[PDB]
């Protein structure tokens, strides 16, 4: 069934976002939809379920007013609100489809999570939308690489000679700053005798920023 | 009532081993314990429900069992294709929610040691015009990860705006760690020798690169 | 009682006492109505002086009840093609459930000498189970909406009375009238008298 997700953007704390999981492909009155968050550095958390025919829910003793769950039966689409994103909210709110009605508390013991599909990914950070301002790099077997700074959010792509050369490019983890910015520097292996005789250009594309930059790298002259 | 689950599991292939996920009073035993799994970068699936019958679509290798407060997961044979992230799920009447532990990571009990390769790339002359200066050097060809990095100005150690992170697994079964240092243009031109150093079994590699290149 | 002869046919309309159509003639003190859903094979297990496995561990109707059960078949929000774990039943109870009594327990029930008071295993199970209320199953697995009418007599002044019909006006022709239990024979004419509202 169509368990696809709705895309969401990064937002600074102090606002609310709209997260939607598609509930089509099956009848809405008999299958329950569950939401489980997977947060790094801690265990998973489950806050509560819904009855997808009327107003009926129960809240666990972890979340009280941060998460609101609604339901629509006319077009069979559910909308959720996440407010005050923080370190605790940094998780992937997966969409879990299961059998069962579950208007009571003893139903959950005999019920198992049937199918998980297309969990929406939510990034919690004060940083929102900004454009890269990358300057050319001066390098000094040998290795050549180009960096990216003051860009948000993830991810970005890199290419050497417009993607005509492959040298095993691997992504790297970055460090969160106080303001919040990632730092990626893809470094490839090049011969030591080929530094200026062969051209080498670096292309960085920012999909949320809708910008393309193509700056070469050369030693200082 | 928080589920206690070990972070890493030392499971040797070819022999059976049982891991324990224990909870608390009125958390395991009043309600059943459920076993699930999820692949990194993929949707979760169902492994074992009710600890009685094995569901269809899953090979009959993991045994669903529960004995007392401790919940025992029994396996029969280990495969490289079945290194999925298992998880411990239970229902609590005193919490009205599903309780999850830390989660087990299973690593097969590899790679030869190699000399690290560190390349320092100073910023060009166009970075100082915008009053922005950063220095990035990459650490690779090392196994395993969890390495530390220091920055040397060849006069005294400095601890200000250091950026380090846990290295991630490579596609070629390797490890790579990236180091960063955010500074000011006043400090960038203060010294003529900036470098980054690491530790690797008591061995270090240090090279001097001038800011003027 | 006009809304008690519709809403789907009643699987078991036969009573064990006063006739349902004669309840309009007699006024009753208080009525007890219970709302729950049972399986299609659990309809026959409830009877005066008779019980089944599920009925002995659940609500039981004794020989002296002053009333009977009226149950029907309806599938609008009672049957689920997926799971139905809200509705449960008792199949391992401490003793026989006496009539006009109820009990709730979400904690496990032991079956041996070891006290299972927080831990379980092979020898300890759970006293409740969920129905197979699925439309793909048979007739005896279908849910049934069940209500039992219970009456208590000679304990309070009667206020739950049956419906009394009404007729049309008559004028200047003596009839055999009846006004709120007052019987008599005579003409009905317009009156010039004045009463008080009581």
């Amino acid at each position: 069934v169509q368990l696809v997700q709705s895309g969401a953007e990064v937002k600074k704390p102090g606002a609310s976002v709209k997260v939607s999981c598609k509930a089509s492909g099956y009848i809405f009155s008999d299958y329950n939809i569950h939401w489980v968050r997977q947060a790094p550095g801690q265990g998973l958390e489950w806050m509560g379920w819904i009855s997808p025919d009327s107003d009926d829910t129960n809240y666990a003793q972890s979340f009280q007013g941060r998460v609101t769950m609604t339901r629509d039966t006319s077009i069979t689409t559910v909308y959720m609100e996440l407010s005050s994103l923080r370190s605790d909210d940094t998780a992937v709110y997966f969409c879990a489809r299961s059998v069962g009605y579950c208007s009571l508390n003893s139903c959950q013991r005999w019920m198992w999570f049937d199918t998980w599909g297309q969990g929406a990914l939510v990034t919690v950070s004060s940083a929102s939308t900004k454009g890269p301002s990358v300057f050319p790099l001066a390098p000094s077997t040998a290795a050549l690489g180009c960096l990216v700074k003051d860009y948000f959010p993830e991810p970005v792509t890199v290419s050497w000679n417009s993607g005509a050369l492959t040298s095993g490019v691997h992504t790297f983890p970055a460090v969160l700053q106080s303001s919040g910015l990632y730092s990626l520097s893809s470094v490839v292996t090049v011969p030591s005798s080929s530094l200026g005789t062969q051209t080498y250009i670096c292309n960085v594309n920012h999909k949320p920023s809708n910008t393309k930059v193509d700056k070469k790298v050369e030693p200082k002259s | 009532p928080v589920l206690t689950q070990p972070p890493s599991a030392s499971g040797p292939p070819g022999q059976s081993v049982s891991i324990s996920c224990s909870g608390s009073r009125s958390n395991i035993g009043t309600n059943f314990v459920y076993w699930y799994q999820q692949l990194p970068g993929a949707a979760p699936k169902l492994l074992i429900y009710k600890n009685d019958q094995r569901p269809s679509g899953v090979p009959e290798r993991f045994f669903g069992s529960k004995s007392g407060t401790s919940a025992s997961l029994a396996i029969s044979g280990l495969r490289s294709e079945d290194e999925v992230d298992y998880y411990c799920a239970a229902w609590d009447d005193s919490l009205s929610g599903h309780v999850f532990g830390a989660g087990t990571k299973v690593t097969v009990l590899g790679q030869p040691k190699a000399a690290p390769s560190v390349t320092l790339f100073p910023p060009s002359s166009e970075e100082l015009q915008a009053n922005k200066a950063t220095l990035v050097c990459l650490i690779s060809d090392f196994y395993p990860g969890a390495v530390t990095v220091a920055w040397k100005a060849d006069s005294s150690p400095v601890k200000a705006g250091v950026e380090t992170t846990t290295p991630s697994k490579q596609s070629n079964n390797k490890y790579a760690a990236s180091s960063y240092l955010s500074l000011t243009p006043e400090q960038w031109k203060s010294h003529r020798s900036y470098s980054c150093q690491v530790t690797h079994e008591g061995s270090t590699v240090e090279k001097t690169v001038a800011p003027t290149e | 009682y006009s809304v008690l002869y519709n809403f789907a046919p009643f699987f078991a309309f036969k009573c064990y006492g006063v006739s349902p159509t004669k309840l309009n003639d007699l006024c009753f003190t208080n009525v007890y109505a219970d709302s729950f859903v049972i399986r299609g094979n659990e309809v026959s297990q409830i009877a005066p002086g008779q019980t089944g496995n599920i009925a002995d561990y659940n609500y039981k109707l004794p020989d002296d009840f002053t009333g009977c059960v009226i149950a029907w078949n309806s599938n609008k929000l009672d049957s689920k093609v997926g799971g139905n774990y809200n509705y449960l039943y008792r199949l391992f109870r401490k003793s026989n459930l006496k009539p006009f009594e109820r009990d709730i327990s979400t904690e496990i029930y032991q079956a041996g000498n070891k006290p299972c008071n927080g831990v379980a295993g092979f020898n300890c199970y759970f006293p409740l189970r969920s129905y197979g209320f699925r439309p793909t199953y048979g007739v005896g697995h279908q849910p049934y909406r069940v209500v039992v009418l219970s009456f208590e007599l000679l304990h309070a002044p009667a206020t739950v009375c049956g419906p009394k019909k009404s007729t049309n006006l008559v004028k200047n022709k003596c009839v055999n009238f009846n006004f709120n239990g007052l019987t008599g024979t005579g003409v009905l004419t317009e009156s010039n008298k004045k009463f008080l509202p009581f």
